[PDB]
């Protein structure tokens, strides 16, 4: 199960 | 910017024996950036249909990748790997030695 | 024993040639089971292992949505990094990410990971306590301060400690056949003369899984620590792995050296000598 990667540097 | 030349290992999947189907591998690792040219060669000429693994990487962030093709080892034919990367000046060629 | 799941992503910019390329791969231990390629035809998550086939269309939809989103988010990031480092857009750059978790014999949570790397070096990373970050440079320092404000860490601890481990136990049970496979290594030696007074002893281990393994040269009980050649463990291409270790032996004294092999598939470590009954005695026949 892949995760929720939605953060900006 | 950081760059690492590839490490190359060219070998057969199973202990080679003339007159038997097997797999010719070329494993490149510890390289960065990711783009890299790799060709398997049969008696100097490029082997056409070849396949590679999906790009991945190690704990130290460096990339690795396996290139392979099916083949039949013979007492005569010589097989090798040809790799090119930005860290090289000339494409590097590593011969297939079924012993070492 | 312990097990682990990992997702590795790679995003490379292609100045003057379109969008960056996004490649995402997922492993359970040393077994790849999925992938994603932004330049791929399907444009959807795909299976790379037989036991992940038995999955409803709902899985492939959710997974495709999550990873396809991670493409977008990392494409945006490259842009940001350019501004931070004042780098030209006419240059290619890489953005690597790696996230996942670990478990014990229990199937209990052990450790989590959420990390980033820009141009081959660490950019920002979640510490072991899954509550604070490790910023490499001042560029990351900004990110770290923003991420703290957005509580990115707790959102991620929620996945790692919770969801992550659930999906792993599901794959380990729903994939027992392969994932809990323990293949012992098929050893043997090869003798290669170097000169008129010295020779080389190769020690081989083949078709083993998992990939963790340990070859050790020893002479009369003492380890040939820094006198031993050794290669990276390479994939055989069929799910198993291979590896070899070597030493220059003053020809004549081959029997004094021994090769020791440790691996999860062996009920006990091996000891190999260059003789019949240890890795080279099939030459007394036809």
């Amino acid at each position: 199960v892949y995760g929720f990667v939605r953060a900006c540097l | 910017m950081i760059q690492r030349t590839p490490k190359i290992q060219v070998y057969s999947r199973h202990p080679a024996e003339n007159g038997k189907s097997n797999f010719l591998n070329c494993y490149v690792s510890g390289f960065h950036p990711s783009d890299i040219e790799v060709d398997l060669l049969k008696n100097g000429e490029r082997i056409e249909k070849v396949e590679h693994s999906d790009l991945s990487f190690s704990k130290d962030w460096s990339f690795y990748l396996l290139y392979y093709t099916e083949f039949t080892p013979t007492e005569k034919d010589e097989y090798a790997c040809r790799v090119n990367h930005v860290t090289l000046s000339q494409p590097k060629i590593v011969k297939w030695d079924r012993d070492m | 024993g312990s097990h682990s799941m990992r997702y590795f992503s790679t995003s490379v910019s292609r100045p003057g040639r379109g969008e960056p390329r996004f490649i995402a791969v997922g492993y359970v231990d040393d077994t790849q089971f999925v992938r994603f390629d932004s330049d791929a035809a399907s444009q959807r998550m795909e299976p790379r292992a037989p036991w992940i086939e038995q999955e409803g269309p709902e899985y492939w939809d959710e997974e495709t949505g999550k990873v396809k989103a991670h493409s977008q988010t990392d494409r945006e990031n490259l842009r940001i990094a350019l501004r931070y480092y004042n780098q030209s857009e006419a240059g290619s750059h890489t953005l690597q990410m790696m996230f996942g978790c670990d478990v014990g014999s229990d199937g209990r949570f052990l450790r989590g990971y959420h990390q980033y790397a820009y141009d081959g070096k660490d950019y920002i990373a979640l510490k072991e306590d899954l509550r604070s970050w490790t910023a490499a440079d001042m560029a990351a320092q900004i990110t770290k301060r923003k991420w703290e404000a957005a509580h990115v860490a707790e959102q991620q601890r929620a996945y790692l400690e919770g969801t992550c481990v659930d999906g792993l136990r599901r794959y380990l049970e729903n994939g027992k056949e392969t994932l809990q496979r323990t293949d012992p290594p098929k050893t043997h030696m090869t003798h290669h003369p170097i000169s008129d007074h010295e020779a080389t002893l190769r020690c081989w281990a083949l078709g083993f899984y998992p990939a963790e393994i340990t070859l050790t040269w020893q002479r009369d009980g003492e380890d040939q620590t820094q006198d031993t050649e050794l290669v990276e463990t390479r994939p055989a291409g069929d799910g198993t792995f291979q590896k070899w270790a070597a030493v220059v032996v003053p020809s004549g004294e081959e029997q004094r050296y021994t090769c020791h092999v440790q691996h999860e598939g062996l009920p006990k470590p091996l000891t190999l000598r260059w003789e019949p009954g240890s890795g080279g005695g099939l030459n007394d026949i036809f």
